């Protein structure tokens, strides 16, 4: 029996959350054209 | 050259003075006991 | 009279203040809610 | 026994106060020669004309330099890569004018260090040791190639080594910052890396093992006479430095075993300084760090500069500058 | 005059001595030529 | 040892990517159409790529006052139109 | 519990790790910042 | 130890070493003072700065 | 000139024959434990 | 007079590099 | 008794796996938004009316040119808060105007501090000595003296480092053309400290590695050690004869080796860190005076110093224009200094 | 903003869909801490 | 006034040697088990 | 191996050191002029 | 340069007479 949220739940999602946001954002990027 | 004319007498005392403090203290560490 | 920025000073320190106050309170009610067991 | 039997018996002894070994007769002539002459020449070479136009420059202390000016200065470009040793002179007055000591320096120095890090293998083995050390010393000594040997062997000439002297390194630095931007290359970065991360985990291993020594002394004496050389037990407390870093961080991130810690503290600048070298070896042919200049163009063409346009301004700066007097043709080749 | 209990004597050893001569010496190659200029 | 769920146990269970399946492509989606809206370049204040210069104008919009910089930002800014 | 394998996530993790990097490197060429 | 007339006028001023009032004693009033000087320091940061600017308050040579 | 570089060349002929034959004189051997 | 001075630290530095390697205090296994 | 005070404390010490302490109410927002900032601006933010630079992802920029990029040289030393009088609340102005490099850089300040006295809490609770945060002082005297001293010393904070691997390589190059910074001798010596401390790490990972026991059986030597284990797993009476006969002093005292460790690197930043206080006045070590002299009057004398200060006149000469826009410099053509052909 | 919306519905049906999972596990989580 | 330029480090080092030496020796003394 | 039987202690008393800086003060007090010239 | 050196020296005696008197070694009858 282990809790499922922590403090290292949220430290881990606070860097998680974030980072495939800003993946998905570059991603389109590449396909942008001047 | 045109140099400074007081480095001659800063490097000495830059080496002298802190090199005879080292010396003091370590002649009279081998006198102990 | 108080200025556009002594306004934005007393906004800054209100926000401050605010993210601190909420900060200590959430911070409290937790460590009351799950204290040590000794 | 036989007098040859006696003299290897001296020559791989491990009771000299220094160990000579097999390496070390070749090590112990060169390093003296170098030595000798880098010596003489910085103190008293007359001027010397690197790049080949009859334009000396001057190295030595009595020739007007001072320690952070001074230098043994590289070899003349009218020679390139051409063997120049003191007998292919008319005379030592011909051979100082066109950089002789450079040479004998650089070629002298390179066997004889080639030599130290065999002889580190050599005492390893005669001592019972594992082999290793001397795979960490490859790294500053590749580093040393690149700059000295491999590097003028790609632009085709001894007078492109690295001088030997404090700012004749930093004029080397600068024109291969101009010619290769080497900033912008990856293996200088991962050097960077090396040397950043060799000093932060010098600082931090120096600081957790200093944390956790055992007390063994009183408050008015140095904590270093609780270790006694050769003493069985560890004087610090492994388990409470790493029950420390590993709450700095997290527990996952920090290293409970000693060994494979000071693995990573051999390797790391280890493996970053290969790069390093590497980096200046690769160079040598001109493959050369990221080019972005003029890379981002708005809807109609126009350029938008990012940092790496003015990283390239600041490089052409260096370019039209250097050797003002020996271009004469437009594009710098080598 | 009664003698003061604070005092402690001062050491040195070799292996310091040779490294603060070093220290100072090589401060001053690196030095010496900005004190000429 | 800290007591949380070990990350191996959690990242290889069933529950997880029950979950993850869907919470995971949906931020990349919605960071994708953060740019492909270009909601990115008004939230920030990025010129586009028909937006650094007027179709004739040369000279950067490079701020010169501070305390109405943010009015000389909205001229460079009408001067596009 | 366990039931995926951790050898599994590891390589379906790094084989989407190399498509993203590889889609970056993609637009180094193409579109903005492509230099054409 | 060595009595001296100023020594045994000036006894009663370190005599009380170690002693403390009983728990958090007036910490909470220190706390508030705390508060109020740094926000004092800020505000003169800000003035200095030009963040903070103040009618009359011309923070230049020409004051 | 020539008298330099004939004795440099001996010089260095006297090392390297040193290095040489020194490795070929049962370097193996020589070691604190197993010689073979 | 500089080169004299540069010359001479150069020359200390070597001198206690003799002393620091063939007098140093020895290493003892206490 | 335990008060609230004291049932916090308990909460914020608990033993779990990002520990959190006092020290994290300032270490974790600031660090968090330290970086959040820099990745936001990195991949989103212009550097247009600034610098009229681009240097985001969004606009096209790699990892390598990307920066959240210093505010303008008419913002002066604007703290250039977001409520502040030149933003004015507006979040989009705020970033055009360079507000997320005193953000990143402000915060970053705190949030090492926030470090440091991480640092010392965990060796507190765990009852350690705190080296670690003292040796931590050097970072620490870098990121001020660098981030904070020296653009104070100068017209702005346009001049600080941008935050961005391109930016600061510039950064590099402006130091050495304007600055002359490698003759500086506090730089020296900080050189010497991070590649002496290289060296140190690398000698002494290899030492230990080389003068292990056997305290096992497998060919593979990592799993030979025991963290609880009492004895010594390397030979520091074999590794002494070794360096001894190598290099003719070797390391006897293995307290004193960790200290050396310690003060080699942290001494050399922070001698580099007072040479950019120096530089955040211009009091620059740029010349040799008796050179100078020399050179002016003998147009047969020349150095390495004196050919490294024609590449400095280069550098500056050839960036100024558009590293300093706010000066408007036109340089025609004929005033560029330049070598024959090139 | 119709993009603020096009944008955030993806992460809101996300967490919807994350709470609605592991709801029973999350008040029992509090039930016990409680 | 045009005075020799080498008199300062003479008399600096006239003075320095030879009181170092005796300060020297006197410490050294002072420290011999007594 | 086996230490040398000839040495000895070197002594200065705090009069000689007293004796000694008043000599090479003095001395130097009276030469300086000569050596500025 | 001069009067600084001429006036250091002859402070350093004013300063060795307050030593040489006040922190003698004192006189022991035996
Ligand atoms: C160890 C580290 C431990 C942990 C560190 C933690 C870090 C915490 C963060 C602190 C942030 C400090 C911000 C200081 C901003 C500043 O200075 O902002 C600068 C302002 C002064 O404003 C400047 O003033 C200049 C001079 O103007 C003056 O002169 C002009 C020309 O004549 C005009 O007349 C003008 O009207 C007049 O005001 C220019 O105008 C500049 O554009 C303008 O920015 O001072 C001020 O706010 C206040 C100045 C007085 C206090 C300064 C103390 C702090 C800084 C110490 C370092 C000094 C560096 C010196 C160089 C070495
Ligand atoms: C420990 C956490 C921490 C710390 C030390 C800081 C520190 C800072 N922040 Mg950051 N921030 C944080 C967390 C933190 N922040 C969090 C969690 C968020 C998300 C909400 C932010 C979002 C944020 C933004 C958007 C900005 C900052 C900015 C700043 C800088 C200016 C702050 C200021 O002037 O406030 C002043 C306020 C105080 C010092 C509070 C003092 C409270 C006193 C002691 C109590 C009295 C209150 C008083 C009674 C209220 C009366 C009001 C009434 C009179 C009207 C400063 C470096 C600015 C910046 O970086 O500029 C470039 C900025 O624009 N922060
Ligand atoms: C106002 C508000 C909101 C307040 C909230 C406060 C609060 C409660 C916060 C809670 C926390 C929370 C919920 C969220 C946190 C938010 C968040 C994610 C913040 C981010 C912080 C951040 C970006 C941190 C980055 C720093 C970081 C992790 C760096 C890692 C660096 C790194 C490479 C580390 C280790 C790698 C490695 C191999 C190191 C070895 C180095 C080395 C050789 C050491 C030598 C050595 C090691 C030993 O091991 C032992 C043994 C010994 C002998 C020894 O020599
Ligand atoms: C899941 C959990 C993850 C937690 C992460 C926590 C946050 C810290 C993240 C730090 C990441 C910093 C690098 C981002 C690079 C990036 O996005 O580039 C994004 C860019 C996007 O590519 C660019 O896109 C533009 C779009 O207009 C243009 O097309 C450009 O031409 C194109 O280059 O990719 C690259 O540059 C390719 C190489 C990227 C690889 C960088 C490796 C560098 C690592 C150095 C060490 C840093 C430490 C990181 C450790 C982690
Ligand atoms: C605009 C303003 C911006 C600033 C606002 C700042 C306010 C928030 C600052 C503080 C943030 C701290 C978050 C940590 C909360 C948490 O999840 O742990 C607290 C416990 C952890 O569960 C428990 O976890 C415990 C372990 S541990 O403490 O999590 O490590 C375990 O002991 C226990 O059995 C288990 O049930 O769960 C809660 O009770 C959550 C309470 C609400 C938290 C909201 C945030
Ligand atoms: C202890 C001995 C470890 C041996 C290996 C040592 C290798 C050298 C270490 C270098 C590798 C580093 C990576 C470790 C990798 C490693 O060893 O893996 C092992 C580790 C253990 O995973 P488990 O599934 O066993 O998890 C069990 C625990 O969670 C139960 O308490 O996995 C992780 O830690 C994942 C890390 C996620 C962490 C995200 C948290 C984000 C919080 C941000 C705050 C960070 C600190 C802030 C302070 C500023
Ligand atoms: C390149 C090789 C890297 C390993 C060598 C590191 C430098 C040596 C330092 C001085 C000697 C330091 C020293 O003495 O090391 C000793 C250490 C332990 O020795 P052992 O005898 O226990 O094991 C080695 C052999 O005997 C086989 O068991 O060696 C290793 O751990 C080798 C690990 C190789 C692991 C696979 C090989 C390649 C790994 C690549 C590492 C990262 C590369 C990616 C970077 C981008
Ligand atoms: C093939 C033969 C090669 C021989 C080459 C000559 C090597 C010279 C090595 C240094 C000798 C002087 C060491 C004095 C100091 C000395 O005797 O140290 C001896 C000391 C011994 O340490 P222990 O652990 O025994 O001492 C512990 C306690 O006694 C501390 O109180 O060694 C170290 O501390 C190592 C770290 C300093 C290493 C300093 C390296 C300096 C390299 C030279 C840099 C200056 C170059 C200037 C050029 C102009
Ligand atoms: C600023 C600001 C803020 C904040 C924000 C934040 C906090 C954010 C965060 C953000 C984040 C947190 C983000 C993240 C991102 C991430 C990313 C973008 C990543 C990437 C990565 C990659 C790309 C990878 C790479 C690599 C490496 C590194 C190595 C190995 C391999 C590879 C190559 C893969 C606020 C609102 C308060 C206010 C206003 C201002
Ligand atoms: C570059 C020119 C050199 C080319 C040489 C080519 C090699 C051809 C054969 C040469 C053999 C050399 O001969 C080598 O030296 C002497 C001569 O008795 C021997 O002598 C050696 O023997 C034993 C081996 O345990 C050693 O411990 C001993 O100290 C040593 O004297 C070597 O065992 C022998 O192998
Ligand atoms: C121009 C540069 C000049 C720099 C001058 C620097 C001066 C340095 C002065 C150091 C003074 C040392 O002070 C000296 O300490 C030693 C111990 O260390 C004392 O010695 C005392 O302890 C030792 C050791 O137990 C006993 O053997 C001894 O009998 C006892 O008197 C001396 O009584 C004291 O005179
Ligand atoms: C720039 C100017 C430089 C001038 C430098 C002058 C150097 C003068 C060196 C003086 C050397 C003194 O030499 C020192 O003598 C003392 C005794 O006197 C010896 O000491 C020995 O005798 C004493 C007294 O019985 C014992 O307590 C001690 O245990 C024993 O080792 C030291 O082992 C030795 O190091
Ligand atoms: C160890 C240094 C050896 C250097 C020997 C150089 C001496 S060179 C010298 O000059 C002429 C050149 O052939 C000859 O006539 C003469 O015999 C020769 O000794
Ligand atoms: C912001 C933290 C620093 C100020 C701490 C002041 C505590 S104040 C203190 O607190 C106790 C409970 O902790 C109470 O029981 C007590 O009556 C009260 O005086
Ligand atoms: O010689 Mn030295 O530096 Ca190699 O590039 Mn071409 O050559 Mn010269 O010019 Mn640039
Ligand atoms: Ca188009
Ligand atoms: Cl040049
Ligand atoms: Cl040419
Ligand atoms: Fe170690
Ligand atoms: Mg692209």
């Amino acid at each position: 029996s282990y809790p499922i949220f922590t403090v290292r739940w949220v430290a881990v999602h606070t860097l998680a959350v974030p980072t495939i946001f800003f993946l998905g954002a570059i991603a389109a990027m590449q396909f942008i054209q001047r | 050259m045109e140099v400074n004319q007081l480095g001659l007498i800063a490097t000495a005392l830059f080496v002298l003075v802190p090199s005879v403090f080292l010396i003091i203290l370590y002649v009279q560490t081998e006198s102990q006991q | 009279t108080i200025t556009p920025s002594l306004k934005g000073f007393f906004i800054g320190l209100l926000s401050g203040a605010v993210v601190l106050g909420l900060t200590f309170a959430v911070l409290i009610a937790i460590s009351q809610i799950d204290k040590v067991q000794r | 026994a036989n007098l040859w039997e006696r003299f290897c018996n001296w020559v791989t002894s491990t009771d000299n106060r220094l160990y000579v070994g097999w390496f070390g007769v070749i090590m112990i002539p060169t390093l003296l020669a170098a030595t000798i002459c880098f010596v003489i020449a910085f103190i008293a070479a007359p001027p010397v004309d690197i790049d080949g136009i009859r334009e000396p420059v001057s190295g030595s202390l009595l020739y007007g330099n001072n320690i952070i000016t001074g230098a043994v200065v590289p070899s003349s470009n009218a020679i390139g890569l051409h063997f120049y040793p003191i007998w292919e002179a008319a005379s030592l007055d011909e051979w100082l004018y066109n950089g002789g000591p450079y040479q004998l320096i650089i070629f002298h120095f390179l066997l004889g260090a080639s030599c130290y890090m065999g002889r580190q293998w050599e005492l390893s083995y005669r001592l019972g040791m594992r082999p290793w050390i001397c795979v960490a010393y490859s790294a500053p000594l590749a580093s040393a190639f690149a700059v000295f040997l491999i590097y003028p062997i790609g632009q085709g000439s001894f007078s492109d080594g690295m001088p030997l002297g404090i700012s004749g390194t930093f004029n080397f630095m600068i024109v291969f910052q101009a010619e290769h931007n080497i900033l912008m290359h990856p293996f200088h970065q991962l050097g960077v890396a090396g040397v950043f991360g060799g000093a932060l985990f010098c600082a931090m291993h120096g600081s957790l093992v200093t944390s956790s020594l055992i007390r063994e002394t009183t408050e008015t004496e140095s904590a270093n006479y609780g270790y006694k050389f050769g003493q069985e037990e560890e004087t610090y407390n492994i388990v409470a430095a790493h029950g420390y870093f590993g709450r700095l961080i997290f527990q996952y991130a920090s290293f409970n075993n000693s060994r494979s810690l000071h693995f990573f503290l051999a390797a790391w600048p280890v493996v970053g300084v290969w790069f390093a070298a590497l980096g200046i070896s690769t160079m040598a042919f001109n493959l050369n760090g990221f080019n972005f200049n003029h890379s981002v163009i708005d809807a109609k063409g126009n350029v938008i500069n990012t940092w790496a346009d003015i990283i390239n301004r600041a490089n052409l700066g260096m370019e039209v500058m250097h050797e003002r007097n020996a271009h004469n043709f437009p594009l710098d080749l080598a | 005059m009664e003698p003061n209990p604070n005092r402690q004597p001062v050491e040195l050893n070799r292996t310091s001595l040779y490294l603060g001569l070093l220290l100072i010496l090589v401060l001053a190659l690196l030095f010496s030529s900005y004190f000429f200029n | 040892t800290t007591g949380e769920r070990p990350f191996s146990d959690i990242i290889t269970s069933v529950r997880y990517w029950v979950i993850h399946s869907i919470t995971i492509p949906a931020l990349f989606i919605a960071g994708w159409l953060f740019v492909s809206t270009g909601l990115a370049y008004d939230v920030f204040g990025t010129p586009r790529p028909d937006s650094y210069y007027a179709q004739e104008q040369r000279s950067i919009p490079l701020v010169t006052d501070r305390f109405e910089a943010k009015q000389q930002v909205e001229t460079f800014l009408e001067q596009l139109k | 519990g366990g039931r995926i394998p951790l050898w599994i996530v590891a390589t379906v993790a790094g084989m989407g790790v190399i498509v993203i990097v590889g889609l970056f490197f993609y637009g180094a060429y193409a579109g903005l910042g492509s230099s054409l | 130890a060595r009595r001296t007339w100023l020594g045994d006028i000036l006894r009663p001023l370190n005599s009380e070493y170690g002693k403390v009032a009983p728990g958090w004693g007036t910490t909470p009033l220190m706390a508030v003072f705390m508060g109020l000087f740094l926000v004092f320091l800020l505000i003169i940061l800000e003035i200095y700065n030009s963040t903070l600017i103040l009618d009359g308050v011309n923070v230049s040579w020409k004051a | 000139m020539e008298t330099l570089k004939i004795t440099v060349y001996i010089v260095v002929t006297f090392f390297v024959l040193l290095f040489v034959f020194g490795f070929l004189s049962g370097d193996p051997a020589r070691n604190p434990k197993r010689k073979d | 007079m500089e080169t004299i001075t540069y010359v001479f630290i150069f020359a200390c530095i070597i001198a206690l590099f003799f002393f620091a390697i063939f007098f140093r205090e020895p290493p003892r296994i206490t | 008794e335990r008060g609230w005070f004291d049932i916090l404390d308990d909460w914020l010490k608990r033993d779990r796996f990002v520990f959190v302490g006092w020290s994290g109410i300032l270490l974790f927002p600031c660090a968090y938004l330290a970086l959040g900032g820099w990745l936001t601006g990195t991949t989103f933010v212009t550097s247009w009316y600034t610098h009229g630079l681009a240097s985001s992802y969004l606009e096209g920029c790699n990892f390598l040119t990307v920066a959240v990029s210093t505010p303008a040289n008419s913002m002066g030393h604007s703290l250039l808060l977001l409520w502040g009088p030149e933003a004015q609340g507006d979040f989009t102005r705020w970033c055009q105007l360079g507000g997320l490099w005193t953000f990143i850089a402000l915060h970053g300040a705190f949030g090492l501090i926030g470090f440091m006295l991480r640092q010392f809490e965990i060796a507190r609770l765990v009852g350690v000595r705190p080296y670690n945060a003292i040796a931590f002082s050097a970072p620490i005297a870098v990121f001020v003296s660098v981030f904070l001293i020296y653009p104070l010393g100068q017209s702005s904070w346009f001049f600080a480092p941008s935050f961005g691997v391109a930016a600061i390589f510039r950064f590099l190059l402006f130091f050495q053309g304007f600055h002359n910074w490698t003759l500086n001798p506090f730089h020296m010596m900080g050189v010497a400290g991070v590649l002496g401390g290289a060296l140190l790490c690398a000698i002494h990972g290899a030492t230990v590695e080389n003068t292990l026991f056997q305290d096992g059986e497998g060919a593979s030597t990592f799993r030979a050690f025991n963290p609880t284990q009492a004895e010594e797993t390397y030979s520091m009476v074999t590794a002494n004869r070794f360096w001894s006969q190598i290099f003719g002093i070797a390391f006897s005292n293995k307290r004193w080796l960790h200290f050396f460790m310690l003060f080699v690197p942290v001494t050399g930043l922070w001698m580099s860190a007072i040479g950019v206080v120096g530089l955040a006045l211009n009091l620059r070590s740029y010349d040799f005076i008796s050179q100078e002299i020399r050179a002016a009057e003998d147009p047969e004398f020349e150095t390495f110093y004196t050919k490294n200060l024609l590449l400095n006149e280069g550098i500056r000469a050839w960036m100024a224009p558009q590293d300093q826009p706010h000066e408007n410099f036109v340089f025609p053509e004929e005033v560029l200094p330049r070598g024959n052909a090139l | 903003d119709w993009r603020v919306l096009v944008v955030l519905l993806p992460v809101l049906l996300a967490a919807g869909w994350a709470v609605r999972n592991i709801l029973p596990y999350a008040v029992k989580q509090v039930q016990k801490l409680l």
